[PDB]
C-alpha cells in the first residue's frame, strides 16, 4: 500500500511544487518511478529508479527518496503540465507492486470571461419528435459556473445536463456544454427561449436568447 | 516502435473478455508485456505482467480469475479475464518493461493507446447526428457504448475544435456535443464537415453544418 | 576456444551466456549458474563502468545459440570492489537473477571449491564457450558450445613465461596471486569466451577453479590464457550468495 | 525481406539455399525446387564464369539456416546462354541435383505457371527469403525465413518508375519483356534474397511467376524489384526438366 | 593502376580526379579535360540516378591528392542518354566547369582523335589514375598519380577471351563495337580509375583513345579491361562542346 | 586531436612520428624529440612485448604526414623496467635514434622540466599529434598536424571524476601518482595521438609536462584524458640521455 | 555548423571597412562564400562573393570600392570595401553557397548572423538606462550606435517580452523601450531585472524595477 | 534586373497566396530560389532550382517557372508566415545575377481591443532634468492608430515620437510606444498628465492618466 499526498493541488504558471509518496515499508532497490497522465490518453513516464530522468524531459522534474519516503519536484509549471500523476514503486519482486492514487495538478491564472453561444433543435431533432436546445460556454475560468435556462422566460430546473471540458493546454480555460432534454410536442408549445450564464468572471448575468421557430 | 490493443469493447455479465497486444513493429523477445487498469475517474490499477521468462504474475485478487498467455508465432500477448462484470469495466493498457521484470511497475517505458471495455446487458446502438448552427458546431446523440470518436473536414480542421465529455442520458444513452469557434467571415468560405465514426456499431455518418 | 570438439548435450549444464541488447541479443560474454539465483562472471565484461541493466539479459544452457533464447531478465549487478582492469586483479562480478530458476534435468549448479584447495598442475580441467575459435575466426553460425581440456601451469613458471620478449623486468609480478595460468599453443579460450568456467574433476566431482580473465591474444606461444583463482575471493562471494 | 513476417513452418515447403563454401557452408542465394531432381534460381548467383562444383551446396527447407543441415551435393549448373548480367536478361539458371528427393510431407514441388499466364496487377502474390532486412542489415542469428506479400505493377508503368531521377532518355526500354517488377517502399526482396521465387496463388494453386532477380537497393522510393518473368523461358526450361 | 610507375610531373597534363562530399572532398573517380571549360569521365561514376551538383567537384592534375587541393565547381552535367550500365554501353559523360580554367604551362588539353581513327593493336597506349593498385590494395597514403603502359587487343579476339570460361554462348556479343580492350594480367585499370583517359601517342601528338569503363576485376586471366571507344561517341560530343 | 585547429608551420617543431612497416610506412604513435639523438613516447605503443627494429622508423616534424617523408631508422629501444599497462604506470619509452639530427630552423629541441614543477592547474598547456578527431574519425588525408589547447586537472580531482558512474569503490585509486589528468569534454587527445607531448608555456619557454597515455575514449564526460608525469620519471631518462 | 560576421561597426567617412567571416566549425574547402548588404528598410542587395576555386566576382557597382579575400590558415573569409559614406550604411551578412558557385543566389543555403554597420561622424556613447513603473518595464536612452541589447532578469525572462525599433531622436542619439506584460500578483515574487549591454561601447548596465 | 509583384498584401490565416517574379531575360539552368526573411534575422532559404523544396520546410511553399516567369505559391497561410519574400535568380555566369525588391506579407485578422498602460518620467529622468512620458499601446489591430497626449489637459503635438513592433507571430497584434521630450524645469510646472489612444478597435477614447509627482 502507498500514499500520495496532496490528493489535488493548483498552482500558478512559473510557481515551484513537490509531491510526496509514502509507504509502509521501504521499495526495492530503488524501484519507484513517476508517470504523468494527461486527459484522454496513455500515462508518460517521467522519471524512473527513483531519480533517472527520461530521455526527452524538460529539467523542470526532479525528484529523490530514501527508500521510504520520496519526493517529485517541478521547478516552474507551464500551461504544458496540466495532468495527473501518480508513484509507483515495487516492494519486491514478483510481490507487491502497486501504484498510489495520483494528484491532480491544476493551473491557477486569471479569471477569463466567458464567450457564449447558444443553438435551437435543428431540423432533424425538431424533425425527430425529440427537443434538445444547447448552451455553451468557451475559455471561461475558473470551473465555478451555473446556467440558468428560461423558456417563455419560465426557469428551467432539473431537466437537463452539463459537461465540462478539461484544462486546456494553451490558455488553460475550460468549455462548458448545457443542454435541455424536451419533446417536440413540449417545445412548439412555447415560443421564446432562453438561456443566461452566471459567472465570477462577470459583473452581471449575460443572456442570450431565440424565438425564430 | 509502439503497442496497439484489440478486443471487443462489449461484452455481457458473466462472460469472458478476451484482449490481445501486438508488438508493431519489432520482435518482442527479451520484453516483458504487463497489463493495466483505469475505471473510470478512478486512479490506474496493476493487473498482472509476464515476464520475458514466460513467467507469470498476477495481482493479489486476479489470481482467480485472470490469464496471461504469449505467442511468439503471432509477436503477440494476450489476456484473458473470465465472468467480467460491471465493476470491471475500464480503460485497459499493455505497456513494455524494458528489463523485462515480469512484476515491477517503476519503467513502463512504452505504453498502448488503451481501449475502453465496456461490461453491459444492452446492446449496441449507432448514433445519431444532428448539426449546431451558426462559431458552429455538430451533436451527436442516443450513442451506444461509449468510445465515438469525431473529426471535422475529414479531420483536416485540427485547430479550434473543442469535445466534451459524454453524460450517461436517462435513456440509458451517451450523447455528445463538438464545436468549432471561428469569425463568420469564414462561413462564405470553408466546408465545415462532421466527419463521425463509431467503430463498435461499425457506424460512419456525415453532415455539414449550414445557418 | 581454440581446439577441442563439441561438448555433448548434457555434459555442460551450468554454463551462461550474456546476452547485449542491439540488432539483436548478441552473445558476447560467458556466465556460470552457481547458485539458483546468481550468475557468476568476469567483472570486465560488464563493468567497471555502470551499464543499463535493461541492455542486459541472461540465457541457460542451450546447446546452440539463438535457437532457443528464453531469456532471463537480471536483477542486479555485483562487481568486486576493487576491480578496475583485468590486468590489474579482481576481474570477477555477480549477477542477480530477477527470478530464481527450478534446479532441473538439464539445469544444474557448478560447485565451488573449498578454500583450501590449490589445482597443483595435472589436474583433469576444462573450459567451455562460444567465443571466437582463432584470432579473428567467428565462431560458426551453428554456433555450437565447444569444449576443450586445457592444462594448469603453475603461477611462477606461468610468470616466466610471460617475460619471454618482452621488455618488463622480472622483478615485476605480471601473474598476482589471485589470478591463475592454463592453456597452451594448441589449446585456449579466446574472445568471446570471457567469463566462461574453468573446471576441474576432483573426486569425480567438478569444481570451478577460475573464469576466463584475459590474455596477450590466444594461443600465442609463451601467453597462457590467466584465469581469476576463485578461490581467492570466497570470502567475498559468500558475503552474497547464502547456502 | 523488407517487411514480413517469419514464415509459418509448413507455408513454404519448395524454398532452396544455396550454400558457398568458406569457413562454413555459407549461404549466399535462394531457389526454389521445381522438380524432385531440379533446383531453379537466379543466373546471376552461379555465372556467368563457371564455378566448381566443389564449393557448391543446396540445402532444402529448413525452418532455420544451419540448425538442421544436410546439404544435398549438386550435379550438374545449367545457365541461360543469353545470360551475362542481370540488366540484360536471361537472368535464369537450373541445378540438377545429384540425388533426387523423396515428395514428402514437408517437401512438395511448386508448379510453374502455363504459358498464357500474364499475372496482372492486384494478384496474391509472395517473395520468400533468407536476404537482408534492409541494406545492411544483415538477418539475425536465429535466421528465420521470413516472407511478405507484395504488390505487382505493371511492365510498362514499371518502367517510367524507374525514369523518374535518372538520365536514362525515356525512348530507352529499361525494363525488358522478359522481366517483371514487384514490391513497394514498405515490401520488398533485398541482398541474398536473389533466386528466391515469386509465387502467386491464382486458383487456390501456387504458381511460380518469377524469380529474384536484381534493383536499384532496397526499398527504395520508385525503385520496384525486377523479377525474371518465368513464362518468358518455359521453352527453355522443358528443354531440360521433364514432366 | 596495377603495375606502372609513378608519373612523372609534367607528363600527364589533363588528368582529372571527381571528389565526392563526405568526411572530406573524397576522390572516387577520374576524367581528363577535353576543353578549357568541359571535363569527360565515365557514366557509371555520376549516372545513371541524378546526382546533386552540391556533392561534387572537380580536381585539376595535381601531383599528390589532397596536397594541393583547390577544388573547382561544377555547373551541369551531362550523360550520353542511352546509357544505363557500364555492360550495356554509352558509359560517357561530359561534365561542365563554371569557370572556365587557363591553359597555363602545367594544364592543357588533350586531344579527342579524328573519327576515321582504329587504333589498331600494337600502338603505344597508356591509363593514368588514382585508383587501387591491385585488388582491395588502397593507393598508399602518399597518393601519387601512377600511370602504365598497356597493349591494345583488338574487339573480335577480346570477345573471345571473355567467352573463357563462361557460359555465356559465344553467339553472344559481349564486347559491343561501341567499346575497347586493353591490359594485360600485369597490367590494368583498376576500381578507382573508373572515367580515367586512355591515350596513345600517333604522330607523337597525345589522342584520347578511350575512358576507363568496366572489367572483371583487375588483372584477372583472360580479362581485359574495357573500354568506352571514344571515336564512338564524337558526333554526341561535338553537340555540346564546340570548336 | 578533438577540436583545435591545424598547426601553424613554425610553431612545433619537436613533434615526431613514429611509423610502421606495412603496406605503407603508417604512422601509429607519437613522440617527441628530447635530444638530437633521443625520441620520448609511450611506452604501449611499442612494448611491453620485444618488437623487431626492422619494423620501425621515426619522422621528423613534416607539416603533413606523407608528402615528405624521410624516415629515419632506430637503433635501440628502451622501455621503463616497470611498465606493464598503461593503466598501472610507468607508460615511457625511450628511443636512440641511428643518426643523430642537426637542429636547425625546423627542428629544435623540447625541453624537459626541472623535478621540483608541480604544473598546478591552469597553466596554458598544449598537445599536438595526429590522432583521430572524433571516436571512429580517422584524420582526414591533408592529414595536418592538428593542436589544442587543454585544461590541466589536479589528480586528486580527477580521480573522483573517473569514479563517478563506475563500480570502483573510492579507496581504490585509480590515477597514479605518477599520472596526470588533463582535457575536457570539447578537448582532447585521442586514438592515435598516443605518445605526443604535452606541453605548458612557463616563463615563455615550453616544458613538456606530460605524454599521451591512456584514457576512457576520447571526450567522454567525467573521462579526462591521463598523461605520464614526465616530472616522475627524470631519474630513469637520465640514465640514459646525458646533458 | 554556422558562419560568424565579425567586425567594428562603427567607421567615419572615406575610412575602409574590414569584415571577416568565419566558419565556426568545419573546413571551409570547398565552399564559396558571398557578401550581402542591407540598408534599413530596404530589400537586400548583393556585393560580390568567391568561388571555391578562389575566383572573385563582384557587382556592377562594387568593382571600384571592393575586395574580397581567403585564409585557409585561420579558416576565415575577408571583406574590405573603401572610401565608405554614410549610404553605405547598412547589415552586412555573409552567406555559403553549397554549390560553391562563386557568383550565383538561387541557393544561399547557410547564413551568418549579419551585423550592423554605421557610418558616421559621431563618437560612441553608451547609453543611459530608466525603470519604467508598474506590467513593468524599463527604457534606454540617448545611446549610439543603434546595435542595442536587452533582455530581462539574466534573459531567464523569455516570454512575454516586447521590444521596440528605435527611433532617431534630434539629440542625434537613439532611444528605446523594453516592456512586460504580467499580472500584479507576480509583484510580489519575481525580481524584474532590465539587464542590458552595448557593445559598441563595451557598456553593460542593469536596473531593477519597482513600483 | 527583375520585377517582383506585388510589392506588398495581406490575407487571412487560412488563405492560399501566391507571388510571382519576372525578368527581362530568362534565368540559366534553373537559377532561380525564393528566400523568407523574418523582421530582424537572416533570410531563410526556402526554394532553390526553381521547384526543389528545402528539407525543414512545410509543404505549404511550392513553386514553378517558364525560365522566364516564376511563381511562388503558399497553400494556407499561417501565424507563423509573416516575413518579407524576395525571389532571386542567375541569369549568367559571374554575370547578372540580383534579388527582386521583395514582398511583405501581413495577416489580416479580426480587430482586437488595445491593452493600454501609462508611465512618468522615473526618478532618474527626474533627476537627469529631462522628462519622458511613455504611454503603452498592446495586442491592437490593424496598424492603424493615433495617441492624443494631454497634459494639464492641454493638447500636445510634436514633441513626440512613435515606435511600431512589427507583427506578432503568436496572435498577430502590435505594440505602440508613444512618448514625449520634456525638460524637467517644463514637467514640475504642470501637474496633471494624460495620455488617450484613438482606435478603430474601440467605440471611444480610453484615458489613462498620473497627476502624483
Amino acid at each position: 500500500q502507498m500514499t500520495q499526498s496532496p490528493s489535488s493541488l493548483s498552482a500558478s504558471v512559473g510557481d515551484r511544487v513537490t509531491i510526496t509518496c509514502q509507504s509502509i515499508k521501504s521499495v526495492y532497490n530503488n524501484r519507484l518511478g513517476w508517470y504523468q497522465q494527461k486527459p484522454g490518453k496513455a500515462p508518460k513516464l517521467l522519471i524512473y529508479e527513483t531519480s533517472i530522468l527520461t530521455s526527452g524531459v524538460p529539467s523542470r522534474f526532479s525528484g529523490s527518496g530514501s527508500g521510504t519516503d520520496f519526493t517529485l519536484t517541478i521547478s516552474s509549471l507551464q500551461p504544458e503540465d496540466f495532468a495527473t500523476y501518480y508513484c509507483a514503486g515495487g516492494f519486491d519482486r514478483s510481490g507487491d507492486t502497486t501504484f498510489g492514487q495520483g494528484t491532480k495538478v491544476e493551473i491557477k491564472r486569471t479569471v477569463a470571461a466567458p464567450s457564449v453561444f447558444i443553438f435551437p433543435p435543428s431540423d432533424e431533432q425538431l424533425k425527430s419528435g425529440t427537443a434538445s436546445v444547447v448552451c455553451l460556454l468557451n475559455n471561461f475560468y475558473p470551473r465555478e459556473a451555473k446556467v440558468q435556462w428560461k423558456v417563455d422566460n419560465a426557469l428551467q430546473s432539473g431537466n437537463s445536463q452539463e459537461s465540462v471540458t478539461e484544462q486546456d493546454s494553451k490558455d488553460s480555460t475550460y468549455s462548458l456544454s448545457s443542454t435541455l432534454t424536451l419533446s417536440k410536442a413540449d417545445y412548439e408549445k412555447h415560443k421564446v427561449y432562453a438561456c443566461e450564464v452566471t459567472h465570477q468572471g462577470l459583473s452581471s448575468p449575460v443572456t442570450k436568447s431565440f424565438n425564430r421557430g | 516502435v509502439q503497442l496497439v490493443e484489440s478486443g471487443p469493447g462489449l461484452v455481457k455479465p458473466s462472460e469472458t473478455l478476451s484482449l490481445t497486444c501486438t508488438v508493431s513493429r519489432f520482435s518482442l523477445i527479451g520484453y516483458a508485456i504487463t497489463w493495466i487498469r483505469q475505471p473510470p475517474g478512478k486512479g490506474l490499477e496493476w493487473i498482472g505482467g509476464i515476464s520475458s521468462a514466460a513467467t507469470t504474475f498476477y495481482s493479489s485478487w486476479a489470481k482467480s480469475r485472470v490469464t496471461i498467455s504469449v505467442d511468439t508465432s503471432k509477436n503477440q500477448f494476450s489476456l484473458k479475464l473470465s465472468s467480467v462484470t460491471a465493476a470491471d469495466t475500464a480503460v485497459y493498457y499493455c505497456a513494455r518493461d524494458p528489463r523485462g521484470y515480469g512484476a515491477a511497475l517503476d519503467r513502463l517505458d512504452l505504453w498502448g493507446q488503451g481501449t475502453l471495455v465496456t461490461v453491459s446487458s444492452a446492446s449496441t446502438k449507432g448514433p445519431s447526428v444532428f448539426p449546431l448552427a451558426p462559431a458552429l458546431g455538430c451533436l451527436v446523440k442516443d450513442y451506444f457504448p461509449e468510445p465515438v470518436t469525431v473529426s471535422w473536414n475529414s479531420g483536416a480542421l485540427t485547430s479550434g475544435v473543442h469535445t466534451f465529455p459524454a453524460v450517461l442520458q436517462s435513456s440509458g444513452l451517451y450523447s455528445l456535443s463538438s464545436v468549432v469557434t471561428v469569425p463568420s467571415s469564414s462561413l462564405g468560405t470553408q466546408t465545415y464537415i462532421c466527419n463521425v465514426n463509431h467503430k463498435p456499431s461499425n457506424t460512419k455518418v456525415d453532415k455539414k453544418v449550414e445557418p | 576456444i581454440v581446439g577441442g570438439q563439441e561438448a555433448p548435450r548434457s555434459k555442460w549444464p551450468w554454463q551462461v551466456s550474456l546476452r547485449v541488447h542491439g540488432p539483436y541479443w548478441m552473445h558476447f560474454c560467458g556466465g556460470s549458474l552457481i547458485h539458483p539465483q546468481w550468475v557468476l562472471t568476469a567483472a570486465h565484461c560488464v563493468g567497471p563502468d555502470v551499464k543499463d541493466l535493461a541492455a542486459l539479459r541472461v540465457q541457460l544452457r542451450e546447446q546452440h545459440l539463438y535457437y532457443q533464447d528464453q531469456l532471463l531478465p537480471v536483477s542486479r549487478i555485483i562487481v568486486h570492489p576493487q576491480f578496475y582492469t583485468a590486468q590489474i586483479g579482481a576481474d570477477i562480478a555477480l549477477l542477480e537473477l530477477e527470478e530464481p530458476v527450478n534446479v532441473s534435468s538439464h539445469v544444474h549448479t557448478v560447485t565451488l571449491p573449498p578454500a583450501s584447495e590449490t589445482f597443483p598442475p595435472g589436474m583433469p580441467c576444462w573450459v567451455t564457450g562460444w567465443g571466437d575459435v582463432d584470432n579473428d575466426e567467428r565462431l560458426p553460425p551453428p554456433f555450437p558450445l565447444k569444449q576443450v581440456k586445457v592444462p594448469i601451469m603453475e603461477n611462477h613458471i606461468c610468470d616466466a613465461k610471460y617475460h619471454l620478449g618482452a621488455y618488463t623486468g622480472d622483478d615485476v609480478r605480471i601473474v598476482r596471486d589471485d589470478m591463475l595460468c592454463a592453456g597452451n599453443t594448441r589449446r585456449d579460450s579466446c574472445q568471446g569466451d570471457s567469463g566462461g568456467p574453468l573446471v576441474c574433476k576432483v573426486n569425480g566431482t567438478w569444481l570451478q577453479a577460475g573464469v576466463v580473465s584475459w590474455g596477450e591474444g590466444c594461443a600465442q606461444p609463451n601467453r597462457p590464457g590467466i584465469y581469476t583463482r576463485v578461490t581467492y575471493y570466497l570470502d567475498w562471494i559468500h558475503h552474497y550468495v547464502p547456502k
